[PDB]
RNA sequence: UAUACCGCCAUCUUCAGCAAACCCUGAUGAAGGCUACAAAGUAAGCGCAAGUACCCACGUAAAGACGUUAGGUCAAGGUGUAGCCC
RNA sequence: UUUAAAUGGUUGUUUAUAAAAAAAUUUACUUAAA
């Protein structure tokens, strides 16, 4: 009774029979999620557009992945990610920035319970890689606190609005190193050009920062 | 519930996961087991990839000093007629006798692998050895 | 493919009755008839007239009965006498089962100039012989 | 009131000891050697297993038994745990030279063999095949990881599946990235199989006994 | 108006397949799912088969699913839609 | 490895829900009076 079920797409495929000739059949993708972290989907297949639902609906279940929300809003850290041919770039956003990002990343991110974030979607927007990648970003984030005991030092948030206040998010649960982290004067990072282009006013779009309702 | 997403993480980290989320209502029998004595690694899946280019296996051939010995023997005289018996785990070969005696003759400080050698082969001789050369 | 009297399997939610659930070819080997009267026998007389009358009862019945009947008729001849043998519901209040009773069997017995009884037998539900 | 002491006197107090059933006494790297725990040719070895190989004597991959000791003290542990808490274990062998031998050790020791062909379906479909309200093994044990075609049986996947922890000898060719408690060894020598069967065998029965003299020792002291 | 249908049928059929409900594989694509010294399938139901009729356990009848030909039949009867009512 | 064997008019293929409800009677002779 918790977990809630988010259709995501209906596709009428068809087969050949030697008998019949077209033989058509209904795919189903669908999202569970408790909108606690819990979420999952699953895809079914049936003649009737009802035990395609049902069946997807129940199986999505059994096969539930468990997100790590940072403060339970948004994500942790930026994730871009390809998964086949559909680019997912995903962006951390502080809170009340609200649901930026295709409708049906909207939708899984509702079930999932994350309230904050931006994504883009380039490459091919085909519907089932596209879900099965955000799982698959969204599933392999590191947490802060996972950082902390790789790197064995504290994770240190400066946030803009609290002026030069260190909050430190998480620390060492083991050994806390004594050396600092060697500090590269040029970090040979490889740059989304869209990302600088934006930073440098580059980017003129008609349709971008369009006002929409709350999502 | 359970999860069925077993490329996705461990057993445990997903059940780990989904009794925090409270999907799982209870945890099961043998988390409690795991957590106080965990394996060495995590039973995470991984894909086995081909090596491509100059990886090769870092497994080393297992060698030892004596292997030049036993090699040499086994040239010069073959096979001992005694069958090896490796059911017994103190089974000493006539090949072996000869390592102990050629060893026993380094220790006493000759420095000619030849001349050891033919040293060696003496000894055996005398003690009642029979040592049918190739030849 | 032959269609006379067969229903068609369906997704396995149709409820069938042992009769209905039976094609012509098991009329006397598992299935028996809904009719027994000396008619059809050879050098008998009158087979017609008893088929009109067969016609016509199970058809009053139906009507007379709306929504009470849980299967086919059997109508049985003896002598003068018939006896209409009717397997119905247990929905319609007792009161109004007698009534109908009294009322089929003086309306019937003048209209076919016989002594008529309705046997009628009451089950809780349509008794499921198989699910096709 | 009562149930949280019993819990704590029995389920959670021998979860505070390294080696609560002495597991440890049962084996040694010696005995262990003299049963031929050999690897395949290296041309069998599969990748995920050169962590536990030891080397290749003349292109024989020799398992390291230093690290099978370690492994098999964990796997050993975590069985006695299992058995002790009233865990269904199920043997799980395609090795048709020893499936008679994994059989009666099963019957013996009051736990499950499945040496037979494993039929699609029976852990991930069980409901459907064994009925509603069947229980599931709380732990698999394989013996042989590879079926008959020399590839992994198709239960440690659905074990994994079914989030069931899975104790298994690993040997060179075989894949142990699924298997909970991999315990590299030989699993072809009947000497070495014998051994596996021994150990788990007297694991199980020792952890039962302790079982009942802990319940007995709880329940004398409870009413006086 | 059989190209709206019920009803009763032809045809492949001198076939053996149609399968609900689940499970698994394909990186969670349309789809696919066997090897007995077995390697992912389990499968209610329907047909075949088995039974029954005729002189046998033979033969002949009967039976013969899901579908194919918008196949036949508004003229067996009933009937949706449209039309006629001096 | 090994005869010949051409043709078939035009347009006509697959999405949104599902499902009724009841009813009153109200357990016990004969008679009779003013
Ligand atoms: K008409
Ligand atoms: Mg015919
Ligand atoms: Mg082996
Ligand atoms: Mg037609
Ligand atoms: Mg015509
Ligand atoms: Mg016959
Ligand atoms: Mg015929
Ligand atoms: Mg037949
Ligand atoms: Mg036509
Ligand atoms: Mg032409
Ligand atoms: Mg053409």
């Amino acid at each position: 009774e918790d977990f809630d079920t988010r259709i995501l797409e209906v596709r009428n495929v068809f087969t050949m029979t030697a008998k019949e000739g077209r033989k058509k059949s209904i795919r189903v993708l669908v999202a569970v999620g408790n909108g606690k972290g819990a979420a999952g989907f699953s895809i079914g297949k049936a003649t009737d557009r009802m035990d395609a639902f049902r069946k997807a609906k129940n199986r999505a279940v059994h096969h539930l992945h468990y997100i790590e929300r940072y403060e339970d809003h948004t994500i942790f850290h930026d994730i871009s990610l390809r998964f086949k041919r559909t680019h997912i770039k995903m962006k951390k956003q502080p809170k009340g920035y609200g649901l930026r990002c295709h409708r049906a990343i909207i939708t899984i991110c509702r079930l999932i319970g994350i309230k904050d974030m931006y994504a883009k979607v380039s490459g091919s927007i085909n519907m089932l890689s596209l879900t099965q990648g955000l799982f698959r970003g969204l599933s392999r984030q590191e947490t802060h606190q996972q950082l902390a005991d790789k790197k064995g030092l504290h994770v240190v948030e400066i946030r803009e609005e609290c002026g030069p206040l260190p909050i430190v998010v998480a620390s060492p649960r083991g050994p806390l190193r004594k050396d600092p982290e060697p500090e590269d004067e040029v970090p040979d990072v490889k740059l989304d050009w869209e990302d600088v282009k934006t930073a440098q006013g580059m980017k003129r779009s008609v349709w971008s920062n369009l006002k929409r309702a709350a999502t | 519930a359970g999860s069925r997403l077993e490329t996705v993480g461990s057993i445990f980290s997903r059940t780990r996961d989904l009794v925090r989320a409270g999907v799982l209502k209870e945890k099961p029998l043998w988390f409690d087991v795991y957590d106080a004595f965990p394996p060495l690694r995590e039973p995470v899946f991984q894909r086995p990839r081909v090596r491509y280019g100059k990886a090769k296996a870092p497994i080393q051939d297992i060698w030892y000093h004596e292997d030049r010995i036993r090699a040499k023997f086994y040239s010069v005289y073959g096979s001992g007629q005694r069958a090896f018996d490796l059911f017994n785990p103190n089974f000493k070969s006539t090949c072996q006798r000869f390592v102990e005696k050629y060893t026993e003759l380094q220790k006493l400080g000759e420095t000619d692998e030849e001349k050891l050698f033919v040293e060696t082969g003496k000894a055996l001789l005398a003690e009642g050895v029979i040592l049918r050369r190739v030849g | 493919k032959n269609r006379a009297a067969r229903v068609r399997v369906s997704k396995g939610d149709k409820p069938v009755t042992y009769e209905e659930a039976h094609a012509p070819h098991y009329i006397a080997h598992r299935k028996g008839w809904l009719s027994l009267h000396t008619g059809n026998l050879d050098g008998e007389d009158h087979a017609a007239e008893r088929t009109v009358e067969d016609v016509f009862l199970r058809k009053f019945m139906w009507g007379t009965f709306p929504g009470c009947l849980a299967d086919q008729l059997v109508l049985k001849r003896r002598g003068n006498q018939l006896e209409i043998c009717a397997v119905v519901l247990r929905q319609l209040s007792p009161h109004k089962y007698y009534f109908l009773v009294g009322y089929s069997e003086t309306l019937l017995s003048y209209f076919y100039k016989c002594p008529v009884r309705l046997h009628l037998q009451t089950v809780p539900s349509k008794v499921v012989y198989k699910y096709l | 009131e009562d149930s949280t002491d019993f819990n704590d006197k029995i389920l959670n107090e021998p979860l505070k000891h390294s080696d609560f059933f002495n597991v440890k006494e049962l084996f040694s790297v010696r005995s262990l050697f003299d049963a031929r725990v050999l690897g395949h040719k290296a041309g069998c070895r599969h990748r995920f297993m050169e962590p536990y190989i030891f080397g290749s004597r003349l292109d024989h991959d020799i398992i390291d038994l230093e690290q099978t000791a370690t492994h098999l003290q964990l796997a050993l542990n975590f069985t006695a745990h299992m058995a002790y808490r009233k865990g269904i274990i199920l043997f799980i062998s395609r090795n048709r030279q020893f499936s008679y031998l994994i059989e009666n050790m099963a019957r013996d020791c009051g736990e499950y063999a499945h040496t037979r062909y494993f039929r699609g379906g029976m852990l991930t479909n069980a409901r459907l095949l064994f009925g509603p309200t069947v229980r599931l093994p709380d732990l698999i044990i394989f013996l042989h990881t590879l079926n008959n075609i020399f590839e992994p049986h198709v239960a440690v996947r659905d074990a994994a599946k079914m989030n069931i922890p899975t104790v298994g000898i690993v040997d060179t060719n075989c894949n142990p990235c699924l298997i909970t408690y991999p315990v590299p060894g030989n699993d072809d020598s009947p000497l070495a199989v014998h051994l596996y069967c021994r150990l788990f065998q007297t694991a199980i029965t020792r952890a039962k006994e302790k079982r009942q003299q802990v319940e007995a020792l709880y329940r004398l002291q409870g009413q006086k």
